[PDB]
Protein backbone atom coordinates (compact mmCIF):
# COMPACT_ATOMS: atom_id res chain seq x y z
CA UNK A 1 0.00 0.00 0.00
CA UNK A 2 1.34 3.42 -0.98
CA UNK A 3 2.73 5.56 1.85
CA UNK A 4 2.34 9.34 2.11
CA UNK A 5 4.65 11.95 3.61
CA UNK A 6 3.37 13.89 6.62
CA UNK A 7 4.64 16.49 9.07
CA UNK A 8 7.16 15.62 11.81
CA UNK A 9 8.63 12.92 9.55
CA UNK A 10 12.38 12.56 9.06
CA UNK A 11 13.57 12.47 5.44
CA UNK A 12 16.67 13.08 3.32
CA UNK A 13 16.73 15.00 0.04
CA UNK A 14 18.37 12.99 -2.75
CA UNK A 15 19.58 14.19 -6.15
CA UNK A 16 21.10 12.24 -9.04
CA UNK A 17 24.14 13.44 -10.99
CA UNK A 18 25.54 11.57 -14.00
CA UNK A 19 29.22 12.54 -14.27
CA UNK A 20 31.09 10.97 -17.21
CA UNK A 21 28.13 8.59 -17.74
CA UNK A 22 28.16 7.38 -14.13
CA UNK A 23 25.09 7.67 -11.91
CA UNK A 24 25.82 9.01 -8.42
CA UNK A 25 23.22 9.57 -5.70
CA UNK A 26 23.84 12.69 -3.61
CA UNK A 27 22.09 13.87 -0.45
CA UNK A 28 21.71 17.46 0.70
CA UNK A 29 23.95 17.80 3.75
CA UNK A 30 25.02 20.60 6.09
CA UNK A 31 27.10 20.96 9.24
CA UNK A 32 25.06 23.62 11.03
CA UNK A 33 27.68 24.25 13.72
CA UNK A 34 30.36 26.57 12.35
CA UNK A 35 29.41 26.17 8.67
CA UNK A 36 26.01 27.51 7.62
CA UNK A 37 26.60 26.49 3.99
CA UNK A 38 25.14 23.28 2.59
CA UNK A 39 26.99 20.67 0.54
CA UNK A 40 26.39 17.23 -0.97
CA UNK B 1 17.96 -9.19 15.22
CA UNK B 2 20.64 -10.06 12.67
CA UNK B 3 20.42 -6.73 10.85
CA UNK B 4 23.82 -5.70 9.43
CA UNK B 5 25.00 -2.29 10.59
CA UNK B 6 28.10 -0.17 11.13
CA UNK B 7 29.39 1.18 14.44
CA UNK B 8 30.95 4.66 14.46
CA UNK B 9 32.92 6.25 17.28
CA UNK B 10 31.23 9.61 17.81
CA UNK B 11 34.19 11.69 19.02
CA UNK B 12 36.78 10.29 16.57
CA UNK B 13 34.83 9.68 13.36
CA UNK B 14 36.11 6.14 12.82
CA UNK B 15 34.25 2.86 12.38
CA UNK B 16 34.63 -0.39 14.30
CA UNK B 17 36.45 -2.80 11.99
CA UNK B 18 38.17 -6.19 12.05
CA UNK B 19 41.69 -6.29 10.65
CA UNK B 20 43.06 -9.34 8.85
CA UNK B 21 45.01 -10.21 12.01
CA UNK B 22 41.75 -10.98 13.86
CA UNK B 23 41.78 -7.85 16.04
CA UNK B 24 39.40 -4.91 16.45
CA UNK B 25 40.91 -1.59 15.36
CA UNK B 26 39.19 1.71 14.59
CA UNK B 27 39.90 2.57 10.95
CA UNK B 28 39.05 5.52 8.77
CA UNK B 29 35.89 6.58 6.91
CA UNK B 30 37.43 6.60 3.41
CA UNK B 31 38.47 2.94 3.80
CA UNK B 32 35.45 1.67 5.77
CA UNK B 33 34.12 -1.23 3.70
CA UNK B 34 31.06 -3.34 4.40
CA UNK B 35 33.27 -6.44 4.59
CA UNK B 36 35.51 -4.88 7.24
CA UNK B 37 32.84 -2.77 8.99
CA UNK B 38 29.58 -4.66 9.55
CA UNK B 39 28.20 -6.03 12.81
CA UNK B 40 24.97 -7.69 13.92
CA UNK B 41 22.99 -8.40 17.09
CA UNK B 42 21.65 -11.88 17.87
CA UNK B 43 19.29 -12.99 20.63
CA UNK B 44 21.65 -15.63 22.04
CA UNK B 45 24.87 -17.52 21.34
CA UNK B 46 23.49 -20.37 19.20
CA UNK B 47 25.15 -20.90 15.82
CA UNK B 48 21.96 -21.17 13.70
CA UNK B 49 22.17 -18.43 11.09
CA UNK B 50 19.48 -15.77 10.80
CA UNK B 51 19.36 -16.45 7.06
CA UNK B 52 18.22 -14.18 4.25
CA UNK B 53 15.09 -12.21 5.14
CA UNK B 54 13.06 -9.71 3.13
CA UNK B 55 13.91 -6.19 4.25
CA UNK B 56 10.79 -4.25 5.28
CA UNK B 57 10.02 -0.60 4.41
CA UNK B 58 9.22 1.31 7.58
CA UNK B 59 9.69 0.89 11.31
CA UNK B 60 9.06 -2.83 11.33
CA UNK B 61 8.66 -4.37 14.79
CA UNK B 62 10.25 -3.14 18.01
CA UNK B 63 12.55 -6.03 18.86
CA UNK B 64 15.78 -4.84 20.49
CA UNK B 65 14.99 -3.02 23.74
CA UNK B 66 17.20 -0.63 25.67
CA UNK B 67 18.54 -2.06 28.92
CA UNK B 68 16.07 -4.90 29.40
CA UNK B 69 17.13 -6.81 26.29
CA UNK B 70 20.46 -8.62 26.02
CA UNK B 71 22.42 -8.51 22.75
CA UNK B 72 25.53 -10.14 21.31
CA UNK B 73 27.76 -8.37 18.78
CA UNK B 74 28.81 -10.38 15.73
CA UNK B 75 30.93 -9.63 12.68
CA UNK B 76 28.95 -10.40 9.54
CA UNK B 77 31.54 -12.13 7.33
CA UNK B 78 33.65 -14.10 9.81
CA UNK B 79 31.13 -15.30 12.41
CA UNK B 80 33.53 -14.32 15.20
CA UNK B 81 31.65 -13.61 18.42
CA UNK B 82 32.83 -10.53 20.31
CA UNK B 83 34.37 -11.18 23.73
CA UNK B 84 36.98 -9.97 26.20
CA UNK B 85 40.67 -10.89 26.41
CA UNK B 86 40.13 -11.34 30.20
CA UNK B 87 43.68 -10.11 30.97
CA UNK B 88 44.46 -7.02 33.05
CA UNK B 89 40.35 1.44 35.11
CA UNK B 90 40.70 -2.16 33.93
CA UNK B 91 41.83 -1.83 30.29
CA UNK B 92 40.48 -5.31 29.56
CA UNK B 93 41.32 -5.74 25.88
CA UNK B 94 38.45 -6.55 23.52
CA UNK B 95 38.82 -9.07 20.69
CA UNK B 96 36.56 -11.59 18.95
CA UNK B 97 36.78 -15.36 19.46
CA UNK B 98 35.07 -18.37 17.92
CA UNK B 99 33.05 -19.00 21.09
CA UNK B 100 34.05 -16.20 23.48
CA UNK B 101 33.04 -16.58 27.12
CA UNK B 102 29.81 -17.28 29.02
CA UNK B 103 29.33 -13.65 30.13
CA UNK B 104 29.47 -12.11 26.65
CA UNK B 105 26.10 -10.35 26.85
CA UNK B 106 26.07 -6.60 26.25
CA UNK B 107 23.15 -4.32 27.09
CA UNK B 108 22.37 -0.95 25.51
CA UNK B 109 21.80 2.51 26.97
CA UNK B 110 20.54 5.40 24.85
CA UNK B 111 22.51 8.63 25.07
CA UNK B 112 20.40 11.75 25.47
CA UNK B 113 20.22 14.33 22.69
CA UNK B 114 22.33 16.88 24.58
CA UNK B 115 25.15 14.37 25.07
CA UNK B 116 24.89 13.22 21.44
CA UNK B 117 25.04 16.80 20.14
CA UNK B 118 27.98 17.73 22.38
CA UNK B 119 29.92 14.61 21.34
CA UNK B 120 29.54 15.71 17.69
CA UNK B 121 30.44 19.34 18.39
CA UNK B 122 33.63 18.03 20.03
CA UNK B 123 34.60 16.07 16.90
CA UNK B 124 33.70 18.96 14.58
CA UNK B 125 35.86 21.33 16.66
CA UNK B 126 38.91 19.09 17.25
CA UNK B 127 39.27 18.70 13.46
CA UNK B 128 39.02 22.39 12.53
CA UNK B 129 41.40 23.36 15.34
CA UNK B 130 43.88 20.65 14.30
CA UNK B 131 43.65 22.08 10.77
CA UNK B 132 44.37 25.58 12.17
CA UNK B 133 47.35 24.41 14.25
CA UNK B 134 48.85 22.69 11.20
CA UNK B 135 48.39 25.81 9.05
CA UNK B 136 50.08 27.93 11.70
CA UNK B 137 52.95 25.43 11.90
CA UNK B 138 53.41 25.60 8.12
Amino acid sequence: EIQFLRTDDEVVLQCTATIHKEQQKLCLAAEGFGNRLCFL
Amino acid sequence: WGQPFRLRHVTTGKYLSLMEDKNLLLMDKEKADVKSTAFTFRSSKEKLDVGVRKEVDGMGTSEIKYGDSVCYIQHVDTGLWLTYQSVDSIQRKAIMHHEGHMDDGISLSRSQHEESRTARVIRSTVFLFNRFIRGLDA
